[PDB]
RNA sequence: AGACUCUGGCAUGCUAUUCUUAGAGGGACAAGUGGCGUUCAG
């Protein structure tokens, strides 16, 4: 899977859809994205950036 | 994008030089430059057809006093060699 | 013949043609 | 100031211009005389105003010394001479030409004074001129467009004059000649130009060069107000002599009369878009032209764009009264299946024909877009047909549709729903393109068909997700475009299920379905500025569910930046300004990642972010973005060199210099002094002229054979204004192009 | 605010080859339609 969406087949670029339609959805519902919407998102950048 | 010198040069060269046996569309002028220029790039063979394919577009509506004294010039260059 | 000799010959051309179409006080007040 | 009648009478100004002719300077002093003729200007327009018939009794005399005062050798006299001219012509005589009507040679009443107008001008066109001749055009060009209509029993004398002055050997105002006639023949119509100057290329001439070739060209550029049976009755019988003639010389094998004959009968087809731009008598002539035009399109490939282009200026620009719609219409029935076997037919100029199509059933009647879909419904369904031919009748599904009726379109609708799951990626382009046109009327039977079937597309739409390929995506997004304009509250379902494709869909493969999903994304908006009276916190609800796409992979990251940047721009002050800045801040983070992907679309919302964000605002995170600009890396900015330098130049125009140094590290320093160095900077148509490789205007050339005779009429030809008089080749004669 | 260089999308086409390969040949050129346009550049 290559990084820019040029590159791999059409056919590849569907499941990259339909997974992106389950991370919003258990997202949206979660407890954590109800109170504070843009710590949750920074903080979630904080620890992706840590670990890499 | 705009239209590089070395195609526009190119361009008047062959007009001036074969009038007669070309035409109006981007499909016939594309064969036509492939069987008169040698034209090492393919991008150049690309650019050369369509600005040659403008300029025909154009010089149809113009006067035809001007393309009928150029088609009497161009047999008599031709029927001489 | 080129600008300067045509510029003088049409010059005198026309001052020609006048003197032979030609050939009193301001109206101060102009309600009769 | 244009005084009423009790401050100044009618009968006065008549004294008063006839007092004035008698100063007239000398010729040439240029101070008073730009002025005298300012108020002789000025004097004549106010008496016409007053009483319009006395207005053209005076009218001559002037003209008699502004044709006479354009000799003078000074230019801003001339200028000065046709301004005064025009403006005469514009506004005294243009409005009240009708009440004068048609005008002869032997005129009695005010319409003697309009004989008067233009043999003043006449004069005007001589050899004594031979440098006003531009001015003199142009005094022309506006005598003929506001009097040429009821003035051209009269005008024959100057139409053979504008001819003989363009066989002058170097005409430098053969570009404005061409106005002048083509003017002309826009308010007398061709039937009347033709008249006075007879066209020789009337079949069979001894000679190859016609001198009168010029025409041709004048008379399609201008031709808008003419009766159409003209063209019927002149041309055609020209037109297939010519193309018969060429024909015959072209088995005799010689291929330079018939290429000449060819050029001209082809320039004389070109008439008939001019032709039919508003004719008088469409309603009684164009059936005397449907025939011969569906042969010409039929069994002629040449002639093709010419017609299917002429159609698209009769239908648009010709049908403004119902009366001459009705007989377009009644043809409806011959002009279709010649059309469509154009199109269908296998090889070709096919999308000049599919945009006639898409005119010529906007003017037809119902029913016949009902069984002509039928039968291209066949078509389709059989499997009889190639691969091409199925192709080629699915735009012909989509060019039928929008003009059906409620019945057929949820018929095709039901056709197509099982299409839109198809591999093969034409058909589903095609498909999804069916159901983008069908919502993109919005009213007559497709605006019905919204609400009727309004959740069978919901569903429709969304199960057609997982086998949707990515060319098929652009329709799909105009589709998509056109049922969220009218969509209602309780779909936000339909709504929050859509997100994650369009952000997703700014950045495919393609540039057009990326302005489709651009533009999508500020309508999604629009559709939640209306599902709330308190518009911010519903535009928050907007933007709280794209965030989690700031978290995920690499090419989600980078899409939902995007379109961030893109909202920003449009939705400017709705977001509460104090949203702005956790958004920065995030971003700020998303600049330190290594992929390329991520800071190409990071560094595009701090470059819009600045424009839209308040200074003061801004003045309280410059330290912040950039303390990562910074630390990037050093192919990072070696990569985004004036993209960086770009958002450099932002702060500094905005902000204080030195403010920059001191927050900077020592690389950028040498960089951005540079900026304050870029800020510091600040601080026509023959062959010949086409082909180019890209005190001083009096001066005449007298030519010297016959002796020149001044007094000659046609002695304005021979005199002039102007002067008189590379790579390598292969063995195979071939050119070399480098 | 790169008019620098090179290059990708799709191949049921060729080579030892529709699913993994790596060399070559196609394709894309503002190409076409309509507006804003000095009506030509954009």
């Amino acid at each position: 899977r290559p990084s820019e969406l040029s590159r791999m087949s059409a056919a590849q670029r569907q499941q990259l859809l339909e997974e992106e339609r389950t991370r919003f959805q258990e997202l949206l519902a979660s407890p954590a994205y109800r109170a504070s919407p843009l710590v949750a998102i920074g903080q979630t950048l904080a620890r992706q950036m840590q670990l890499e | 994008r705009v239209r590089t010198k070395t195609v526009k040069k190119a361009a008047r060269v062959i007009i001036e030089k074969y009038y007669t046996r070309l035409g109006n569309d981007f499909h016939t002028n594309k064969r036509v430059c492939e069987e008169i220029a040698i034209i090492p790039s393919k991008k150049l063979r690309n650019k050369i057809a369509g600005y040659v394919t403008h300029l025909m577009k154009r010089i149809q509506r113009g006067p035809v006093r001007g393309i009928s004294i150029k088609l009497q010039e161009e047999e008599r260059e031709r029927r001489d060699n | 013949v080129g600008p300067r000799l045509s510029r003088r010959i049409l010059q005198q051309a026309r001052q020609q043609q006048e003197e032979l179409e030609a050939e009193r006080e301001r109206t101060t007040r102009l309600g009769p | 100031a244009r005084p009423g009648l009790s401050t100044l009478s009618a009968e006065l100004n008549a004294q008063i211009i006839t007092a004035l002719y008698d100063y007239v300077p000398s010729e040439n002093d240029l101070q008073p005389l730009l002025a005298w003729l300012k108020v002789m200007e000025k004097a004549h327009i106010n008496l016409v105003r007053l009483q319009w018939d006395l207005g053209l009794g005076h009218l001559p005399r002037f003209f008699g010394t502004a044709v006479t005062c354009l000799l003078s050798p000074h230019s801003q006299v001339l200028t000065a001479a046709t301004q005064s001219l025009k403006e005469i012509l514009k506004e005294c005589v243009a409005p009240h030409m009708a009440d004068i009507g048609s005008v002869t040679s032997s005129a009695s009443g005010p319409a003697q004074s309009v004989a008067k107008m233009f043999r003043a001008v006449e004069e005007g066109l001589t050899y004594k001129f031979h440098a006003a001749w531009s001015s003199v055009l142009q005094l022309l060009c506006v005598f003929f467009e506001a009097c040429g209509r009821q003035a051209h029993p009269v005008m024959r004398k100057c139409l053979q004059s504008l001819c003989d002055l363009r066989l002058s050997p170097h005409f430098p105002h053969t570009a404005a000649l061409d106005q002048a006639v083509g003017a002309a023949v826009t308010s007398m119509g061709p039937e009347v130009v033709l008249q006075a100057v007879p066209l020789e290329i009337d079949g069979s001439e001894e000679t190859l060069d016609f001198p009168r070739s010029w025409l041709l060209p004048v008379i399609r550029d201008h031709v808008q107000e003419t009766r159409l049976g003209f063209f019927t009755t002149y041309f055609l019988p020209l037109a297939n002599t010519l193309k018969s003639k060429a024909m015959d010389l072209a088995q005799a094998g010689s291929t330079v009369e018939s290429k000449i004959y060819d050029t001209l009968q082809w320039q004389m087809w070109t008439l008939l878009p001019g032709f039919c731009t508003r004719p008088t008598d469409v309603a009684i002539s164009f059936k005397g032209l449907a025939r011969t035009l569906g042969m010409a399109i039929s069994e002629r490939p040449d002639l093709r764009v010419t017609v299917c282009q002429a159609l698209r200026t009769l239908i648009t620009k010709g049908c403004q009264a119902e009366a001459d719609r009705a007989e377009v219409s009644r043809f409806a029935k011959n002009f279709l299946p010649i059309l469509f076997n154009l199109y269908g037919q296998p090889v070709a100029p096919r999308r000049a024909v599919l945009e006639t199509i898409r005119t010529y059933l906007t003017i037809t009647d119902t029913q016949l877009v009902n069984s002509l879909l039928e039968k291209a419904s066949e078509k389709v369904l059989d499997p009889a047909s190639s691969d091409f031919t199925r192709l080629s009748v699915l735009d012909l599904v989509v060019a039928l549709a929008p003009c059906a009726d409620e019945a057929a379109i949820s018929k095709l609708y039901s056709t197509i729903r099982p299409y839109l799951e198809s591999k093969a990626h034409g058909v589903q382009k095609k498909a999804y393109r069916v159901l983008e046109e069908v919502c993109a009327s919005p009213q007559g039977p497709g605006a019905l068909f919204v609400q009727s079937h309004l959740e069978d597309l919901k569903k429709t739409l969304l199960d057609s997700l997982r086998s949707t390929s990515s060319p098929a995506k652009r329709p799909r997004l105009k589709c998509l475009l056109h049922i969220v304009r009218k969509l209602s509250a309780e779909h936000k379902e339909f709504i929050t299920a859509l997100i994650p494709e369009v952000i997703l869909c700014t950045k495919e493969v393609s540039v057009g379905a990326r302005k489709n999903a651009f533009a999508l994304l500020v309508e999604m908006g629009h559709a939640f500025l209306r599902f709330g009276s308190n518009q911010e916190e519903a535009l928050q609800c907007y933007l709280v569910l794209i965030y989690p796409g700031l978290v995920g992979a690499v090419t989600m990251v980078s899409c939902s930046i995007l379109a961030l940047t893109h909202l920003l721009f449009e939705f400017k002050g709705l977001m509460g300004t104090s949203t702005v800045e956790q958004l920065l801040e995030n971003v700020c983070l998303l600049l330190a990642s290594r992929t390329r992907d991520v800071v190409k679309s990071a560094l595009g919302f701090i470059k819009v972010a600045v424009t839209v964000m308040d200074v003061a605002h801004l003045a309280k995170h410059v330290q912040l973005v950039m303390e990562a600009i910074g630390k990037l890396s050093d192919d990072m900015r070696r990569h985004f060199r004036m993209k960086l330098r770009n958002l450099f130049t932002k702060f500094i125009r905005k902000f204080g210099f030195e403010l920059v140094k001191r927050l900077l590290p020592e690389e950028y320093h040498r960089v951005l002094v540079n900026i304050r160095k870029a800020e510091a900077r600040a601080k026509g148509d023959s062959i010949e002229e086409i082909l180019a490789d890209s005190r001083q205007r009096s001066r005449a050339w007298l030519k010297e054979d016959e002796p020149l005779n001044f007094l000659d009429p046609k002695v304005a030809q021979r005199v002039l204004a102007t002067q008189p008089g590379g790579f390598k080749v292969s063995a195979d004669g071939r050119l070399i192009i480098r």
